[PDB]
């Protein structure tokens, strides 16, 4: 297929601190049936 | 082609010692190759939201392909009995078709071992079990060389439990700008594939496929729906069988392509061109005149490349009608030959805007067909007439010029 | 816009049925699995980055009070890209995107990571 | 203010019947529905209104044993406040539970020796009562002899189970010593024992309802700080069935329990009982802003 | 009617006469709105029984075309009333006999234009209010109606669907092979599964 | 749990009428049959409460009754469907299993 299509969702930065690891910052806050559809 | 497995093993989650090897064929192949079960097990045996999935990951240059099961019960120690057979494959692959499979394999165990913990008592160990209220390598052994030398397998584990797996290859989807003015071929013979199984509209499809007719004369003929018709295609095609064309008339504005060496550079190319073009006797269509033994290479070849962007191929053929008629060639089967070596192609007509009276139904889809710049084919397919009585109808209609792309 | 509309919004602590913490759990992978790719697939999701970690020193790589507390204690961090290709295409999509994409963004983060802060 | 727990021991010990019982707030017959922790299971609490709690629920499982004081010893034993190795009195392998806790403490010497480790002998229920104070002791003798030997001067340990009171007491002592500002606190809490005229103030958590500080530190039981938060705890449950939350409590006009704050709950016990409620209600909500 | 005559399998359907494709006997078991998308898992689980009411009723032109006619006349005798018998118990028992067979009552539009083309249609039966009862009972062998009155004379009405052709006779015989659980070997079968039918019972005795 | 027959339907329909019924309610016939409303529909809605009248076409659903299966063992089991599957192995991985954990639940 030479249509461009970059199936991208979303991204995510997760750091890992001393206190375990969590997530900072994710862009898109939809849900699934939004982002698959 | 299918790769092959470079090596499987069966992790389980005892209740004491944690996540382990169980067993693995071949043996040893993990530690002997770097693969180490201390950085990937929260994968292999993860918490309870990532189980029943298809989890894939790389690990190196291998790629690791597994489906994790727990099954959740009080009969098991801790609640829980976790298990994974795990597929590991090199990076540089396709682990595509095997997915399907690892999925199956892990959820026919899952039932299994629901039905009658066929997996949990092969341990032979009660601390599996609350205590309170068939080998497994030797058929890791056979999945691993069936899967590797047949790509088959009907290995038995129990009187009536077998693991059938078969790995397909993977076909891409078909095109969905399929429509109703493109003529189906039909590079396989149709005749000897139907079978009982068939569906009735491709069942009437297969007798009228023969490269001139379009896909609305194939409805109209075997009395079907255009969309059933659009899908059977679609589904011809899926199977890298059936390739579309154009509608072969004398008004086309064939030119040659960029492959036009390929009747050069191809040793059985031409070979076939002289027996393909030529009428099995002297027709008598070869000896009409303009107004009132077999072809030589050079002259297909010179007369492929007779062709340009804006010659009809009424006027081509009027201006070359000696040649084509001494060396008794069909022009027909001539532009199909060119057309089906992707040697020549078709430059399409666009009326863009700037008689009988017809039908309401008639110049409504005559004014859809206008404002969405369809080509002169699809306009003469929808009304059912010639080029001619369409540009009448169009220059009654307003003034319009025509694109030859 | 069309990612805050309500009926195209979830809540900032679920990603795609997920929670927040076992996200950053699962993507958060050990040292062996780190500087290198990480193409996790759980379900036609294709969770895919290049996470850097920190040596065996306090070095990023080599040649407010919080703030320097969080630098000083942090030790890994990621950018994971989640994409969804067709099943014929993931070998073409995952890898374009690994190499004009996430590389280049992550080996500019780390070493600017390792510069100043 | 974030401080940070690691909750080990061997597998089956009981660390997460702990975590939900004391934090989660399960029942003690809803803990043999858990299943296993696989690798550590972070739990973020927030204790009373600037304090979390970072509590590592340790595996404990023979592979995550092994892993974390090999790969993973320079992230698990580093920055840590408090070390709660729990200890079963079940286990037949009681002396690679005693290694297992050397290596651990030889960890933390190594990474963050200014931590407080403390032990929990759990499940001493299935004992018999006469032998539960002996066999605390003889392994307590082996703990602090191991524990010196690696640095480490103190240890404390408590005698713990899930079927009485001894958890909440054992994590109360825990939690307290992560606490600041403990003194401005007891200073507080005497100057209002003093101007109440009260016996005994004892300051608890309203979540968690964990002793915070006691007025003191006709002679009472040393143990009743723990069965109050259990009889608390319990009163809390029964109360949550009447969809409401517990606010107030007034026992023979002499013992008062209100909710001091959004983040504490006193327990005031007076000495005399001809007091009117409205007067002691009106002293309790003019030092609801002292605490804050 | 028991099938639809499909032109070909290769035209559409036309409009959404799909939901319209279903069984007369079973058309009350579902809603009037409630799209089919819902009752596909209650259809295995939870097997729903014939309904006791019947929408559907042949037209004027077809009781004049293949049909025939009878007669009833029951009347309890002075035995049977010396217990707590009266002509409204010897209704509801023969409409309880009428069922257990396959009838089913009938209510709705047609069957009362039907009674007007020859006055109030009954779907249960209650012994306080009413003193006279008339409802109409229809299975494909047969369509029955029972009318009563104060005088205890229940009229009964049969209209027997004549057979076509004897399609029991115009199929060949086909005994098959049946090994049951406890057999080692396939035997012969003892009842021909073509010609085993639901006779038309008596009902007058 | 109770076998009940056709007229018996009719007769416990006959006493469900001029009588408002709701969700999850246990009528009882005889003292011993057991029911349970498990819907109520009226325009489309379901609704949580309705009421019964001449005109209402109540079902009796069963859910304790007799099954027979027919199991077509014919050329096509041993084939396999497009993803990678045989048809009986379909049949014995994820419809009986499914429908028995349905049947349990
Ligand atoms: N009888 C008794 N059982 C206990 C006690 N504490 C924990 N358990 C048991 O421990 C099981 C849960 O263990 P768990 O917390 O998951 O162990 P961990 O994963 O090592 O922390 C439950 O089934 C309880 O029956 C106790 O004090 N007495
Ligand atoms: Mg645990």
């Amino acid at each position: 297929e030479c249509l461009p299509n970059s199936c991208l969702l979303g991204v995510h930065l997760v750091i890992s601190t001393h206190s375990g690891p969590q997530i900072v910052y994710h862009y898109p806050p939809s849900n699934t049936a939004f982002l698959t559809n | 082609g299918f790769v092959p497995i470079h090596t499987i093993f069966y992790s389980v989650f005892h209740p004491t010692e944690g996540s382990k090897i169980k067993y693995e064929f071949p043996p040893n192949n993990l530690k002997n190759h770097g693969i180490n079960f201390n950085t990937f097990k929260n994968y292999i045996i993860p918490k309870p939201i990532l189980c029943h999935k298809l989890i894939t990951f790389k690990y190196g240059t291998y790629r690791i392909v597994c489906y994790p099961v727990t099954i959740n019960s009080p009969i098991y120690a801790r609640n829980f009995f976790s298990f994974n057979f795990v597929f590991v494959f090199p990076y540089d692959c396709e682990t595509s078709p095997y997915e399907p499979a690892i999925t199956r394999l892990g959820k026919m165990f899952k039932v299994l071992e629901e039905q009658n913990q066929l997996l949990s008592k092969s341990e032979r160990d009660p601390v599996f079990f609350d205590l309170k209220v068939f080998s497994i390598q030797d058929l890791l052994m056979r999945i691993f060389q069936d899967l590797n030398n047949y790509s088959e397998c009907l290995i038995p584990i129990d009187e009536g439990n077998a693991v059938d797996i078969k790995i397909f290859p993977l076909l891409r989807p078909p095109t969905t700008c399929v429509s109703l003015e493109d003529v189906p071929l039909s590079s396989v013979n149709l005749k000897k594939i139907i079978d009982v199984n068939w569906d009735p509209t491709m069942m009437s499809i297969v007798p009228y496929i023969d490269g001139l007719n379009s896909i609305a004369k194939i409805s109209k003929l075997s009395n079907s729906d255009p969309g059933l018709v659009i899908e059977c295609i679609r589904h011809l095609i899926y199977y890298k069988c059936v390739t579309l064309s154009d509608i072969f008339q004398f008004s086309n504005i064939y030119a040659p392509s960029s492959l036009i060496r390929n009747f050069l550079t191809d040793p059985l190319m031409a070979s076939d061109c002289q027996s393909y073009v030529t009428f099995p006797e002297v027709s008598k269509i070869s000896n009409l005149p303009l107004n009132k033994f077999l072809p030589t290479r050079s002259c297909l070849f010179d007369l492929y490349r007779s062709l340009s962007q804006g010659q009809t191929l009424k006027t081509w053929y009027e201006s070359k009608y000696m040649i084509l008629k001494e060396n008794n060639i069909d022009i027909r089967r001539f532009i199909t030959f060119g057309l089906e070596k992707r040697i020549i192609y078709r430059c399409y007509s666009f009326p863009v805007m700037i008689m009988p009276k017809l039908s309401d139904e008639e110049e409504g889809i005559l004014e859809e067909s206008i404002r969405n710049a369809e080509t002169f084919d699809k306009i003469c397919v929808l009304l059912s007439k010639p080029k001619l009585e369409v540009e009448s109808y169009l220059n009654e209609l307003g003034e319009f010029k025509v694109i030859n792309s | 816009e069309i990612f805050f509309e309500e009926e195209n919004f979830q809540d900032i602590n679920k990603i795609l049925e997920f929670d927040n913490d076992f996200v950053a759990e699962f993507c958060s992978p050990e040292r062996e699995m780190c500087n290198t790719r990480f193409e996790f697939t759980v379900d036609n999701f294709c969770f895919l980055g290049l996470p850097i970690h920190v040596d065996s020193q306090g070095r990023w790589r080599k040649s407010e009070r919080e703030k320097e507390d969080l630098g000083k204690n942090m030790n890994m961090f990621h950018v994971c890209f989640v994409m969804n290709p067709h099943l014929i295409e993931y070998n073409k999509r995952i890898d374009d995107m690994y190499q004009f994409v996430v590389t280049r963004l992550s080996l500019l983060l780390r070493y600017v990571q390792s510069k100043t802060s | 203010n974030r401080k940070k727990l690691l909750l080990m021991g061997r597998s089956g010990s009981g660390k997460s019947s702990m975590r939900s019982i004391i934090f989660s707030n399960y029942s003690a017959f809803d803990t043999r529905r858990l299943g296993a922790t696989i690798d550590v299971e972070h739990s973020h609490l927030r204790f009373l209104g600037n304090m979390t709690l970072n509590l590592w629920d340790c595996g404990g499982q023979d592979v995550f044993m092994e892993n974390y004081f090999t790969k993973q010893k320079d992230h698990i034993f580093q920055m840590v406040q408090v070390l709660i190795h729990v200890f079963d009195v079940e286990s037949t392998e009681v002396l690679k539970d005693i290694e297992i806790f050397a290596k651990a403490l030889k960890q933390l010497r190594k990474y963050s020796p200014d931590a407080k480790i403390f032990v929990l002998l759990h499940k001493m229920d299935l004992v018999q009562l006469d032998k539960r104070e002996e066999l605390f002791q003889i392994m307590m003798k082996n703990l602090s002899e191991t524990s010196s030997e690696f640095g480490f001067p103190n240890l404390i340990g408590f005698p713990t189970s899930i079927w009485d009171e001894s958890l909440y007491k054992a994590w109360s002592q825990i939690v307290c010593s992560l606490i600041p500002n403990m003194s401005n606190h007891q200073s507080n809490l005497k100057k209002f024992k003093e101007i109440m005229n009260a016996l005994e103030i004892i300051l608890f958590e309203r979540t968690t309802f964990l002793v915070i500080c006691s007025s003191n530190g006709v002679l009472l039981d040393p143990k009743r700080f723990e069965k109050i938060s259990n009889i608390m705890k319990n009163f809390k449950q029964s109360c949550t069935k009447l969809k409401s939350g517990f606010k107030t409590l007034i026992l023979n006009n002499n013992i008062y329990v209100s909710e001091l704050s959004s983040n504490m709950v006193c327990f005031i016990v007076l000495k005399d009982m001809n007091i009117p409620q409205e007067l002691v209600l009106e002293n309790i909500k003019k030092a609801k802003e002292f605490f804050q | 009617e028991t099938w639809v005559d499909i032109k070909s399998p290769s035209i559409p359907v036309s409009s959404e006469f799909a939901n319209e494709l279903l069984p007369i006997r079973w058309k009350d078991v579902w809603p009037k709105y409630v799209a089919r998308k819902y009752s596909k898992w209650r259809s295995f689980t939870t097997p729903a029984e014939l309904p006791i009411t019947i929408s559907d009723f042949p037209s004027k032109d077809d009781f004049d075309r293949n049909f025939i006619f009878r007669n009833h006349s029951v009347t309890l005798n002075t035995d049977q009333e010396q217990y707590n018998q009266t002509y409204k118990d010897l209704l509801r028992d023969m409409i309880y006999m009428r069922l257990l067979t396959g009838f089913q009552i009938c209510v709705g539009r047609q069957v009362e234009k039907i009674e007007l083309s020859r006055t109030v249609v009954n779907k249960y039966l209650d012994f306080n209010q009413n003193d006279a009862f008339k409802l109409y009972l229809m299975i494909d062998s047969e369509i029955h109606r029972i009318t009563c009155s104060s005088s205890g004379i229940i009229d009964v009405e049969r209209y027997l669907r004549k057979d076509e052709a004897n399609l029991f006779d115009q199929v060949p015989s086909y005994i098959p092979l049946v090994k049951t659980r406890y057999e080692s070997s396939f035997r012969d079968a003892m009842i021909d599964p073509l010609h085993v039918k639901r006779e038309s019972l008596n009902w007058n005795q | 749990d109770c076998l009940l027959n056709r007229g018996d339907m009719w007769v416990l329909s006959s006493k469900l009428v001029d009588t408002c019924v709701f969700m999850d309610q246990r009528l009882a016939f005889l003292d011993s049959i057991r029911g349970t409303i498990k819907g109520i529909y009226r325009n489309g809605k379901k609704i949580v409460s309705g009421y019964i009248g001449e005109q209402t076409r109540i079902i009796f659903r069963s859910e304790s009754a007799r099954l027979i299966f027919l199991i077509q063992i014919t050329d096509e089991m041993w084939n396999f469907e497009e993803t990678g599957e045989q048809l009986f192995q379909k049949m014995v991985n994820s419809f009986f299993p499914k429908i028995f954990k349905k049947w349990k639940d």
